[PDB]
RNA sequence: AGGUUCGAAGACGAUCAGAUACCGUCGUAGUUCCGACCAUAAACGAUGCCGACCGGCGAUGCGGCGGCGUUAUUCCCAUGACCCGCCGGGCAGCUUCCGGGAAACCAAAGUCUUUGGGUUCCGGGGGGAGUAUGGUUGCAAAGCUGAAACUUAAAGGAAUUGACGG
């Protein structure tokens, strides 16, 4: 997105920063090297937020150029990340797809699990490389949430912001999802969007089997 | 890999009728033992004179006694 | 057909590697084909390290260790089963089997 | 096609990659034709019209389709000169 | 990347290459003016030189040839010749 | 009584789809052989190239299955091989006629000199390649018929092809890899570039956007 | 030993379980009480069978969430999953550490000299990687 | 040794086009090089071309748009009478309707089919299509 | 047999066959 | 000259149906050194040399260049030892729908019917046969060059399934 209405507010970045979601892997992938800023002495790769943004916005267009909200399916192999692509899915009449990917989805037509979709959105292509294989059977365009080591062999539209982090994969999740709802004529782009980051967020097992029960002594106190 | 230069022909056509001699019809054609072995001498028919009357067994999987003529 | 690759010997850019003796049988194997183990045994038993330990004069006394390196040419490591033929596939890995610590 | 009388004699005109400048083959499942989006000048609002772009399978193979999409959003405006 | 720019390649990546596989060759070496303690003269110095440099006015050396740059002798102050 | 499981089939069946071409177009895999018959019904010539009798060795002597290879295909510029191995002669063939079906790709014809009339043979020489067997076909003068191996003779002849020189290198007793060659040969017909492809493409709609709203209401 | 059960008895529990979660316990005769009416079993020792295997099941759903599908398993997790954003975000801390090198990078992207940022000293040392092949 | 330079220039342009490049660098330049080029860049073949100088051998710099097939060499320069062009030509080319075959003449360097407009024979060079 | 135990018996028959040449 | 060990030949003891062997004991030539021959090896990467181009990655060896820091002496830089990079020439490795191949596999065994960078050697179904004969080299053993008659419908390569394995 070129126009000034598109561009990169200091509550972002503020998100951005707090999330990572700029602290890449000491692996560098040659085609993913266009997108980093420096390497620090720590060998962590920093990545351009810019160039982030820029990419986020061009999946925003390419998935909103979709009439039928169904035709694209999201996908998170990793645990880190199936809650993400839940809520995007609820927000924005998208296809899920959680855990694990059946074989054949894409090209065995006989089940019932077949399923023929017109854009794939992927959370990290090394846990997804299957559904990315599978999409070039079926002439299907791929957007990637892809980090520096991430291979790029079947995709096309990879943001190169994380793909560790709970918190960065729950950010990229959420803030995609803001930019084709406030592409779409869902919100004002004037005020901000009620739906908070943290709903995107994958939490542990450890914190879902205590943080609610810290919360019910507070209310009982 | 092969020469190809503009004045190679020499050695293209040295090369060409010394791996003549490597294949069977060429060297049986135009050594000339083949001829002298040959009883015919290079004739399509020849005559003979009946010296005996001879059987010859069939090979190993057919059994049979074909019938030639010592001539 | 080419079974291995390095043609299961590590000479690279060498003409010839000298020869050495399998511990096993005394052939002359490759040295850079050789199966090598390299063991570090307690020089007493471990049912036997009370006793010793009882009847040692010493008290902070720590007991001695073998080092000694094996080469076994291939026929001798297969025998003694310190290698196993692998598939195809799992012939291709190089890291050694897991020392099992716990 | 287009005999010297002058009508096109082909039964189709295939598409042609917008990278490499392949012809996409008929039986080549990889290539992709993706649509993007552009927006008004003003609200960033979707406004019905798009852009198309299309990649072979050769070079969605060999992992060039996400910088030839970047370039080409890039050289017909999509994304900012100064990304 | 299948849209590499041969043409205008940036000057990080022009320097780090070898001398001979750059767009045009360039020396790595430069001469140096080089100031002996003591002394007034300023000596024009080989950044590569094999041999050991003396000053004129004095019997002192100014640099030792090594493997690729002449280490110039503690002391002795030295710049750049029109960069 | 044909009941689609596909977008492509669905759109083709109800009438939202008119040639074989839109479809070839946008490279749309056919994953259902009811589909192009709807285009080429009753023009779909067929042919039984061979029975081969492949064998595996059991614990109980060895059994035996049929290999049927079958090409079909109209003489207008669209050619389909299929090869299916079975345990009964009648059902591999029948799974060989599905399998060419699925596997029709369009012939690009052109002109050895002279453009005149109809394209009649093929635009350049092309070589199609499978296992160590290599066919290439050379464009030839009108009239000149095809002059070839009677096994790729069949295929070019219901490819549509008119004219055409063929030169073949390799075990060409391998009937399965001589065919399938072939086919590779006249597959890459639209494959190769040529200056009168060099017309920069205008994008059309693909059939799922032009009738997403359609597949919405009746392919649920 | 040879006491594993089948696909049979497996799959009759698990569809029983899932569709009649409410009526069926832990006790083994109530449970083969109610196959009788809740399904069509041809063998008595099926049936018994069949509902020993509930019973185990269902004590290990009330243990824990087995892969049988619960109406109350699946509400509880969509409560625990689409609900429970903290009053807080995580992600409005009040200063960030931040690194001189993305400091430079937010300068360049004309995000620089923003209050909620604190510049970390940068590390010394460059001693990541790990030791390279054992020991 | 680099004993033909035209085959070199050739062969990387040919491997560049093939992977797929937006623009090939061949090291050593030569009028030879630079007359083929203009010949395909006249037929629309190549894009623009830029010869870098250097005080040695210049280099060059192609703009691929993406429409080359082939562009080998015919290595030993045979002498190509008008006789025996049309069976060159159709050893060489891919058909009658496109395909050209650049041999150097007594007039310059250009393609076959202008050096039988002009009625000359001359020296092979290489074909593109 | 063995190739070369094959060469070994050609050897020993030609020396054979060179002491017999020889001979005369 | 020297000969410790090992050890063709040889002797004996075992084993075995036999056992001129495998196993054991001894042991000649040899194995060691100097000088002179021989010129053959699965002398192998079963893979000619020179030159260009065509993916990625992490290492390693040498040389050079540039950088936070740690370390050695000293008061500091040099210089060594580590650490992070870049370049060139190597030995290689992992990965890749570059491409090739009958495939195994090969970043060369790729840039080959879209066939031509230069050049050397060399193969033409299996045997007979690397034989006979002639020539030539050698002290010898043998090396190099090298047929034919005749015989044969296969011999081979790579993979798959099965059967079998002391
Ligand atoms: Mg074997
Ligand atoms: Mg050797
Ligand atoms: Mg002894
Ligand atoms: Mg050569
Ligand atoms: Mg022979
Ligand atoms: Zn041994």
């Amino acid at each position: 997105g070129a126009l000034d209405v598109l561009q990169m507010k200091e509550e972002d970045v503020l998100k951005f920063l707090a999330a990572g979601t700029h602290l890449g892997g000491t692996n560098l992938d040659f085609q993913m090297e266009q997108y980093i800023y420096k390497r620090k002495s720590d060998g962590i790769y920093i990545i351009n937020l810019k160039r982030t943004w820029e990419k986020l916005l061009l999946a925003a267009r390419a998935i909103v150029a979709i009439e039928n909200p169904a035709d694209v399916s999201v996908i998170s192999s990793r645990n880190t990340g199936q809650r993400a692509v839940l809520k995007f899915a609820a927000a924005t009449g998208a296809t899920p797809i959680a855990g694990r990917f059946t074989p054949g989805t894409f090209t065995n037509q006989i089940q019932a699990a077949f399923r023929e979709p017109r854009l794939l959105v992927v959370t990290d292509p090394r846990a997804d490389h299957q559904p990315l294989t599978e999409a070039s059977y079926v002439n299907l365009p791929t957007i990637a949430l892809c980090n520096t080591d991430s291979p790029l062999r079947y995709v096309d539209i990879a943001i190169p912001c994380n793909n560790k982090g709970a918190h960065s994969v729950g950010l990229m999740w959420w803030m995609l999802a803001r930019e084709v709802l406030r592409m779409r004529g869902t919100i004002s782009r004037e005020h901000p969007w009620e739906v908070m980051p943290d709903l995107y967020f994958y939490r542990d097992p450890e914190e879902i089997e205590k943080e609610e029960q810290a919360a019910a002594e507070k209310a009982v106190t | 890999g092969k020469c190809r230069g503009l004045r190679t022909a020499r050695k293209l056509r040295s090369h060409r009728r010394d791996q003549k001699w490597h294949d069977k019809q060429y060297k049986k054609a135009h050594l000339g033992t083949a001829l002298k072995a040959n009883p015919f001498g290079g004739a399509s028919h020849a005559k003979g004179i009946v010296l005996e009357k001879v059987g010859v067994e069939a090979k190993q999987p057919n059994s049979a006694i074909r019938k030639c003529v010592r001539v | 057909t080419k079974k291995r690759r390095n043609n299961g010997r590590a000479k690279k850019g060498r003409g010839h590697v000298q020869p050495i003796r399998c511990t096993n049988c005394a052939r002359c194997v490759p040295k850079d084909k050789a199966i090598k183990k390299f063991v570090i045994r307690n020089i007493v038993e471990a049912a036997a390290v009370r006793d010793i330990s009882e009847a040692s004069v010493f008290d902070a006394y720590v007991l001695p260790k073998l080092y000694v390196k094996l080469h076994y040419c291939v026929s001798c490591a297969i025998h003694s089963k310190v290698v196993r033929n692998r598939s195809r596939e799992a012939r291709k890995d190089r890291t050694p089997p897991p020392r099992f610590r716990p | 096609m287009q005999n010297d009388a002058g009508e096109f004699v082909d039964l189709y005109v295939p598409r042609k990659c917008s990278a490499s400048n392949r012809i996409i083959g008929a039986k080549d499942h990889a290539s992709i034709q993706m649509n993007v989006a552009e927006v008004d000048k003003v609200t960033g609002r979707f406004n019905g019209q798009f852009k198309t772009y299309a990649i072979c399978g050769a070079i969605r193979r060999m992992g060039e389709s996400d910088d030839s999409i970047l370039r080409l959003a890039k050289a017909d405006g999509i994304v900012s000169k100064n990304f | 990347p299948l849209a590499k720019d041969l043409l205008h390649p940036s000057p990080e990546e022009e320097k780090r290459k070898h001398k001979k596989k750059r767009l045009v060759q360039s020396p790595n070496s430069y001469f140096m003016d080089v100031k002996c303690p003591g002394c007034y003269k300023i000596t024009t110095v080989f950044s590569h030189a094999q041999t050991v440099v003396l000053c004129v006015g004095c019997s002192t050396v100014l640099c030792q040839p090594t493997g690729g740059k002449a280490r110039l002798t503690e002391g002795c102050s030295f710049r750049r010749k029109q960069h | 009584e044909w009941m689609p499981v596909t977008k492509l089939g669905r759109l083709v069946k109800d009438m939202k789809i008119k040639s074989l071409e839109e479809i070839y177009l946008f490279s749309l895999p056919i994953k259902e052989s009811e589909i192009i018959d709807f285009f080429l019904g009753a023009s779909l010539k067929d042919e039984v190239l061979k029975i081969m009798p492949v064998q595996k060795q059991t614990r109980a002597g060895q059994r035996t299955r049929f290999k049927a290879f079958v090409a079909i295909g109209d003489y207008n510029g669209h050619v389909g091989l299929g090869v299916k191995c079975s345990k009964e002669v009648a059902t591999a063939i029948r799974g060989a006629i599905i399998l060419a079906k699925l596997s029709i790709v369009p012939v690009r014809r052109g002109y050895w000199g002279n453009k005149i009339g109809k394209p009649h043979t093929v635009p350049c020489k092309v070589t199609g390649r499978c296992g160590s067997v290599l066919v290439r076909l050379i464009p030839a003068p009108r009239g000149t018929g095809i002059v070839s191996a009677p096994v790729p003779k069949k295929l070019l002849m219901m490819a549509g092809i008119d004219d055409c020189y063929t030169s073949a290198r390799g075990c060409t007793a391998t009937l399965g890899n001589f065919a399938k060659a072939t086919f590779d040969a006249i597959s890459k017909t639209y494959s190769y570039l040529t200056p009168d492809l060099w017309k920069e493409t205008v994008f059309t709609k693909s059939p799922y956007q032009e009738f997403t709203d359609h597949l919405v209401k009746t392919h649920t | 030993m040879g006491r594993v059960r089948t696909k049979t008895v497996k799959k009759a529990a698990r569809v029983i379980i899932e569709k009649y979660y409410t009526r069926l316990g832990n006790d083994f005769h109530t449970n083969k009480r109610v196959c009788e009416e809740i399904a069509i079993i041809p063998s008595k020792k099926l049936r018994n069978k069949i509902a020993g295997y509930v019973t185990h099941l269902m004590k290990r759903i009330q243990r824990g969430p087995v892969r049988g599908i619960s109406i109350k398993l699946q509400e509880e997790e969509r409560e625990r999953r689409d609900n429970y954003v903290p009053e807080v975000s995580a992600l409005d801390q009040e200063i960030i550490e931040v690194d001189p090198d993305t400091k430079e990078m937010l300068k360049l992207l004309d995000f620089g000299s923003l209050s909620n940022l604190q510049v970390t000293q940068p590390t010394v040392g460059m001693n990541f990687k790990t030791p390279r092949g054992p020991v | 040794v680099r004993m033909n330079v035209l085959a070199d220039a050739l062969k990387s342009i040919n491997n560049a086009e093939k992977r797929g490049k937006r623009q090939v660098l061949i090291r050593p330049c030569s009028k030879v090089i630079v007359r083929f080029l203009t010949v395909m860049m006249k037929h629309g073949y190549i894009g623009e071309f830029e010869i870098i100088d250097d005080h040695r051998a210049g280099k060059i710099v192609v703009n691929l748009t993406g429409r080359l097939n082939k562009c080998g060499v015919i290595s030993p320069r045979f002498d190509v009478q008008l006789k025996d062009l049309e069976k060159w030509q159709n050893n060489l080319l891919p058909s009658r309707q496109f395909g050209f075959i650049v041999l150097t003449t007594s007039a310059g360097i250009m393609d076959h089919e202008e050096a039988r407009r002009k009625h000359t024979g001359g020296k092979i060079l290489g074909f593109f299509f | 047999m063995r190739a070369k135990w094959r060469k070994k018996r050609m050897r020993r028959l030609k020396r054979k066959r060179r002491k017999m040449r020889q001979r005369s």
